[PDB]
RNA sequence: AGGACCGAACCGACUAAUGUUGAAAAAUUAGCGGAUGACUUGUGGCUGGGGGUGAAAGGCCAAUCAAACCGGGAGAUAGCU
RNA sequence: GUUUAUUAAAAACACAGCACUGUGCAAACACGAAAGUGGACGUAUACGGUGUGACGCCUGCCCGGUGCCGGAAGGUUAAUU
RNA sequence: CUUUAAUGUUUGAUGUUCUAACGUUGACCCGUAAUCCGGGUUGCGGACAGUGUCUGGUGGGUAGUUUGACUGGGGCGGUCU
């Protein structure tokens, strides 16, 4: 895991480049903010995996989505 | 994020018009009571539209918490029934659920969440001071009478 | 009492034992025994990761009071017991209501003495209390951290967190760590020492002592290679080097804590 | 003095066999390989 | 009672004689110490190679250890024989 | 008691004690992708790691450098506004 | 300009404080007469520990490499145009 659930995105692939220019991996991580939520339609809560400047994006999409597919994985809460 | 922001009181309360703030101030502390509506450029022109139709009615819904800043600030006794040992020991106390559900600062629920309360309420039977949430942001006394069960 | 041998051999020279006469000098009734088992310092890997903790014998356990929390029900103290899994006895307490516990020792052992609650009510030893009504200069029996949390200080035999001011809204307390905290007045406390104030005149005088309480040896850095140690050392010892542990932390230095969440009621630390 | 093989056949059943290392992804393909060549005993637990 | 003792059975091997293309994975024969314990120890189990595990020798990890074994990289590379 | 299976079997290793220090327990520490668990479900009369080595008499000067902790009034000072 | 009051104005820093985010190998109810897990509550911390991005100090605890020819062989020595 560490999936931020809005827009799909994972940590991925990236080399150092050091002062001494050297190619030592270090690979990149999303902040991953593991995020809770209410929904008026169930009075419930519920918590969905948000990353950095993700925030933004579960407002401009819509939480509906997002939660959509938490119920799409099968996982209870 | 955004939001379109519908409260008129505390320190962000611009009525229905949109005004872009910070993310924590969006959705986590207004939607748990229903108090914004998301940014989503798919309604927001009608959003814009369904304030001036709304807004008279919504301003209603927020004199609740008007009353429990009346009614707290100026304390009288809130009378709670509780469980007493046998030398008045509250074992079960008041707390938490009983401050925030039979007050009469607006005889309605703040929602019972977290609190901080760097020390206990409430260990005997009596009168006594229990400084709780008049309102989210705001920490104040009301006066407190217990009695036994 | 404590029984210091004559000595009629090497090893045998400075060994000393606790003993009582009253002990139970049988095994623990076991329909009430409740199992303890080791796991000899071996995490979920599989790998030792607390290094030398391992062997001796089995050590059961009991699932003990460690509040001592109870409204005015009398107790009769049915046996005060040697406890092999902590330092202080631990008390087969039998409560007149018919309700079997084993439950820690205060100073108090008194036979049909009870354990009361609330405020005008409690007064001997054992008898707990809200901190707000216990007076200065008590030495204390399991504090309760936060409202809840249990007594999780003061628990090893004669040991104590002792109140030394309560102005303010707070009570000011010592701790025989040399720590001293501020302690909120609504956590339950209770009155005495803690029991077994005896423990203290234990000198082992034997390595395995320290073995059977499941304690391994543990060499010198110094005399342990570099490769096998990052201190260690070469030809005939050359102890010259700064002091480490086998992971690289020094050993006289270091403050370590990052707890940041109790540590508004510590007032003072220990520091180096 | 003593020698690196003694009896007990226990200690091979949980570790070299089947229905356990098939389970798993990296034992079948230990199974896969050696059923592959053309070794009659597959798990040496027969 | 005993991290006590002389000592088989039971386990080890400080030293000595021998062996050294031995019967031998230091065994044998003789002196010798643990065995009322931090001893001797059967069964079932587990950690995977600069990693484990060490009352310490950079010990031991499938007749093997100051660098286990195999399958690919691999026809490493060689400034050198 | 332990010890390089076969060069020591001890002058090294261990230990109670003795000195130094970390740790207030979701501990210090450790290993693990991280959850996590062990420590210990015990907890300062307790647990790690360090130096010294039961016991009698003791341990005078000194932190400079070496590793390491910590504090503050502030001149400047990356990234940064 | 220096110090500087009244004070118009934008942004960076600060204290004190709330619970409303966020924390919970605290505890309780509940799914569930499943110590896990998850939401809730309650005890307590709290916009902080945390983690990511950016960047600077410290740091062999750790891992990969590296540390002259010449020269009546040479180490060393002395010298290299």
């Amino acid at each position: 895991s560490r999936v931020c659930q809005v827009t799909g995105k994972r940590p991925v692939t990236g080399n150092n480049r050091s002062h001494a220019l050297n190619a030592t991996k270090r690979r990149f991580l999303p902040n991953l903010h593991s995020h809770r939520f209410w929904v008026e339609s169930e009075k419930r809560f519920v918590t969905l995996r948000v990353s950095a400047k993700g925030m933004r994006v579960i407002d401009k999409k819509g939480i509906d989505t997002v939660l959509a597919e938490l119920r799409a994985r099968g996982e209870k809460y | 994020m955004q939001v379109i922001l519908l409260d008129k009181v505390a320190n962000l309360g611009s009525l229905g018009d949109q005004v872009n703030v910070k993310a924590g101030y969006a959705r986590n502390f207004l939607v748990p009571q229903g108090k914004a509506v998301p940014a989503t450029k798919k309604n927001i022109e009608f959003f814009e539209a369904r304030r001036a139709e709304l807004e008279a009615k919504l301003a209603e819904v927020l004199a609740a918490a008007n009353a429990r800043a009346e009614k707290i600030n100026a304390l009288e006794t809130v009378t709670i029934a509780s469980k007493a040992g046998d030398e008045g020991k509250l074992f079960g106390s008041i707390g938490t659920r009983d401050i925030a559900d039979a007050v009469t600062a607006a005889g309605v629920e703040v929602a019972k969440s977290e609190v901080r309360l760097p020390n206990g309420v409430l260990r005997t039977t009596g009168e006594h001071e229990v400084s709780f949430q008049v309102h989210s942001e705001v920490f104040a006394k009301v006066i407190v009478n217990v009695v036994a069960e | 009492a404590v029984v210091k041998c004559k000595p009629t051999s090497p090893g045998r020279r400075h060994v000393v034992k606790v003993v009582n006469p009253e002990l139970h000098k049988g095994k623990p009734f076991a329909p009430l025994l409740e199992k303890n088992s080791k796991s000899g310092g071996r995490n979920n890997n599989g790998r030792i990761t607390t290094r030398h903790i391992g062997g001796g014998h089995k050590q059961a356990y009991r699932i003990v009071d460690f509040k001592r929390n109870k409204d005015g029900i009398p107790a009769v103290v049915e046996r005060l017991e040697y406890d092999p899994n902590r330092s202080a006895n631990i008390a087969l307490v039998l409560y007149k209501d018919g309700e079997r516990r084993y439950i820690l020792a205060p100073k108090g052992l008194k036979a049909g003495d009870q354990i009361q609650s609330g405020v005008d009510a409690a007064i001997k030893p054992g008898n707990t209390l809200p901190m707000r009504n216990i007076p200065v200069g008590s030495t204390v029996h399991n504090v309760e951290m936060k409202p809840g949390k249990g007594g999780q200080l003061a628990r090893s035999a004669g040991t104590y967190v002792q109140i030394v001011a309560r102005d303010g809204a707070y009570v000011t307390l010592r701790l025989r760590s040399g720590e001293m905290r501020k302690v909120e007045a609504d956590c339950r406390a209770t009155l005495g020492e803690v029991g077994n104030a005896e423990h203290m005149l234990r000198v082992l005088g034997k390595a395995g002592a320290a073995r059977w309480r499941g304690v391994r040896p543990t060499v010198r850095g110094t005399a342990m290679n570099p490769v096998d140690h990052p201190h260690g050392g070469g030809e005939g010892r050359n102890f010259g080097k700064h002091p480490v542990t086998p992971w690289g932390v020094q050993t006289k230095g270091k403050k370590t804590r990052s707890n940041k969440r109790t540590d508004k009621f510590i007032v003072r630390r220990r520091s180096k | 003095m003593k020698r690196t093989f003694q009896p007990s056949v226990l200690k091979r059943n949980r570790s070299h066999g089947f229905r356990a290392r098939m389970a798993t992804k990296n034992g079948r393909q230990v199974l896969a390989r050696r059923r592959a060549k053309g070794r009659a005993r597959l798990t040496v637990s027969k």
